[PDB]
């Protein structure tokens, strides 16, 4: 859990960090629309992203917010997004955060056709990595692993983003987004205590999905996957809670990455891989050891 | 085509707009001044005739409505695209803020009767065949034991559900819903074809009941996801955690019950709650 380059960028990361000192609104002018938006602070001549969540609540609990929030210029990892500083205005607090040019992996499966699976054993390394050093030196778990929370660059460096550091800001939040594609564990569902195993389902569940190219519940039929190679929430939910987990297709998978999607997406969490487990499993072994150039398949892919 | 404010029983001269009283999903309501008055201003297309009609059949409806538990309906005037529905201003707070007022004592027997009020006022509805759709905390108003209910109807007309391929659900309305309700929610769901029934109000109640007692809505802890599988399989809490008897937690189980059809009136319920210690 240490590497040379890794320390490079982060050491390069803190440097820049020091440049900022604080934030307000007119330091920022806006780019482009990613709700998260590409700016441009002008005290420093760094291009950031800055999420913009409207709250509208008395300032006790803002004040709150924000000294939860403080935590992030701690956390520091080459598998997390840097983070620079949080402040309120005019009814929306802002985070900024570093800017990465590749997007979400969700829109970046959305242009591709189906991610290969080297690029989703590297990007599994990213995340379990990334997932224990949040364990292990901050006590917390994410919360909310999906495609579309995992971030990619033309450098090549896959981090982990939107993870759950303040609890007042889960309830500060006065209403969510449920869409057809649900990335929560069963006993989420259901309401019973859960640990880092929700977020190793959601990551199995997210994988699949990059894998297939298509949200994988329910299960299409023989007709879609051999072309391959109207629902409402709440059949969804229990679908995902009753029926047997999904599964990859058997031909175009290797052994190791459909037994590593099916130890993570096993429905009792205490039978579930943790994330030591996974660390030692055979297909990220395999993939550790390997040489992709994930930089290159990237630019090819988005045209960057 | 067209609502005229001298269409209405009440003598109407002028009409004054003050402050908002408060921000909302549903239009914008703002003080007003006939006595003082509670004015909602609401916006549609421009020629969307169906929902117009829709509107005038609803409003037709209302203009019939008289009873000290439910807000008075004084008057509604179109004229499109923006239409305004201006009803009696509540004096005090809504049972949302009271709830969750540290210094306001709230015990059992109070509970009671602010649920007998609520329960004369939806009977009231009922009975001349006006479903709610959105009965809720926020809904309600209390002023020193006086109880009136507000914005019933509204729901079928108000678009507060509106990203693409995602339904927007705020915090606190789930809880609300029955069963039947919850298991249709999609994000093609549309406020007007909803199958809201007497039965859905009386789970309404039922969770404001909750409310009256914890001091919070159900399912605090839990994400919407998880609210919404829970509900839509029957799992339903109790209030034994903190200490009430058999009997307040009775009305929980008749409320909230799994099938529509166990559920009582409001009448019956009325009842019930009088045959509490
Ligand atoms: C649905 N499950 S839930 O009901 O339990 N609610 C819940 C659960 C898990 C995560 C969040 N969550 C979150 O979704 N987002 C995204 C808005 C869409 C957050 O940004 C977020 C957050 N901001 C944040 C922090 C660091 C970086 I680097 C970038 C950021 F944007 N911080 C501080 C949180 O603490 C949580 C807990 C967040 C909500
Ligand atoms: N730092 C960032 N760099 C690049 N893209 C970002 C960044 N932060 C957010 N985005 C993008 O902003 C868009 C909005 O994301 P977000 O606000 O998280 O809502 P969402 O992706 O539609 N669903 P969810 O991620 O669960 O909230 C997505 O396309 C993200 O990829
Ligand atoms: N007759 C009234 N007297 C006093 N306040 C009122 C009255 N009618 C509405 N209000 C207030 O007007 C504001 C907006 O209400 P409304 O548009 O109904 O949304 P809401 O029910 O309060 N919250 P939501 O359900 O999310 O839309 C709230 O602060 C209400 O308390
Ligand atoms: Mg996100
Ligand atoms: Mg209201």
């Amino acid at each position: 859990e240490l590497d040379e380059q890794q320390r490079k960028r982060l050491e390069a990361f803190l440097t820049q960090k020091q440049k900022v000192g604080e934030l307000k609104d007119d330091d920022f002018e806006k780019i482009s629309e990613l709700v998260v938006f590409k700016v441009s602070h002008k005290p420093s001549g760094l291009v950031m992203a800055r999420k913009l969540i409207h709250l509208e609540i008395k300032p006790a609990i803002r004040n709150q917010i924000i000294r939860e929030l403080q935590v992030l210029h701690e956390c520091n990892s080459p598998y997390i997004v840097g983070f620079y500083g949080a402040f309120y205005s005019d009814g929306e607090i802002s985070i900024c955060m570093e800017h990465m040019d590749g997007g979400s992996l969700d829109q970046v499966l959305k242009k591709a056709g189906r991610i290969p699976e080297q690029i989703l054993g590297k990007v599994s390394i990213a995340v379990i990595k990334g997932l224990t050093y949040l364990r292990e030196k901050h006590k917390i778990m994410h919360r909310d692993v999906k495609p579309s929370n995992i971030l990619v660059n033309s450098r090549g460096e896959i981090k982990l983003c939107d993870f759950g550091v303040s609890g007042q800001l889960i309830d500060s939040m006065a209403n969510s987004f449920v869409g057809t594609r649900s990335y929560m564990s069963p006993e989420r569902l259901q309401g019973t205590h859960y640990s880092v195993q929700s977020d190793i389902w959601s990551m199995g569940l997210s994988l699949v999905e990059m894998a297939v190219g298509r949200y994988p519940i329910p299960p299409p039929d023989a007709k879609e996957l051999e072309l391959m190679f109207p629902m409402a929430i709440f059949e969804l939910l229990d679908y995902i809670v009753n029926e047997p987990p999904p599964k990859l297709p058997s031909a175009v998978f290797s052994l190791e990455f459909q037994d590593f999607v099916n130890k993570c997406l096993i429905k009792n969490p205490a039978e579930r891989a943790d994330l030591k487990q996974l660390m030692v499993h055979a297909f990220i072994k395999r993939s550790d050891a390997e040489e992709v150039d994930f930089a290159g398949w990237l630019c090819s892919t988005i045209g960057l | 085509t067209s609502i005229f404010l001298q269409e209405w029983d009440i003598p109407f001269e002028q009409l004054e707009i003050g402050e908002l009283i408060g921000k909302g999903r549903f239009g914008q309501v703002y003080h007003g001044r006939w006595g003082e008055v509670a004015i909602r201003l609401i916006d549609i297309e421009r020629d969307n005739e169906d929902q117009l009609k829709a509107f005038k059949r609803e409003v037709m409806a209302y203009r019939q409505t008289r009873h000290e538990n439910v807000v008075l309906f004084m008057g509604a005037c179109m004229s499109p695209p923006h239409l305004a529905i201006i009803t009696s201003l509540c004096k005090g707070r809504t049972l949302y803020s009271v709830v969750r007022d540290a210094k306001i004592v709230l015990d059992v027997n109070k509970t009671r009767q602010i649920a007998q009020e609520i329960v004369k006022g939806m009977g009231y509805l009922h009975a001349k065949g006006i479903l709610h759709k959105d009965l809720k905390s926020k809904n309600v108003f209390y002023d020193n034991g006086k109880v009136v209910i507000t914005d019933f109807g509204l729901f079928s007309i108000s678009g507060v559900l509106q990203r693409e391929d995602k339904l927007r659900i705020q915090n606190g309305w789930l809880c609300h819903l029955a069963p039947e309700i919850i298991r249709q929610l999609s994000p093609d769901t549309e406020e007007d074809k909803l199958p809201f029934s007497k039965h859905s109000d009386v789970f309404a109640l039922g969770t404001i009941w909750y409310e009256l007692h914890a001091r919070e809505w159900p399912f605090k802890t839990q994400p919407a996801e998880a609210i919404i599988w829970q509900m839509g399989t029957g799992m339903k809490p109790n209030l034994s955690q903190i200490g009430m008897g058999k009997e307040i937690s009775d009305i929980l189980l008749f409320c909230w019950a799994f099938e529509q059809e166990e559920r009582p009136t409001f009448t019956k319920l009325m009842d019930m709650l009088e045959k509490l210690p």
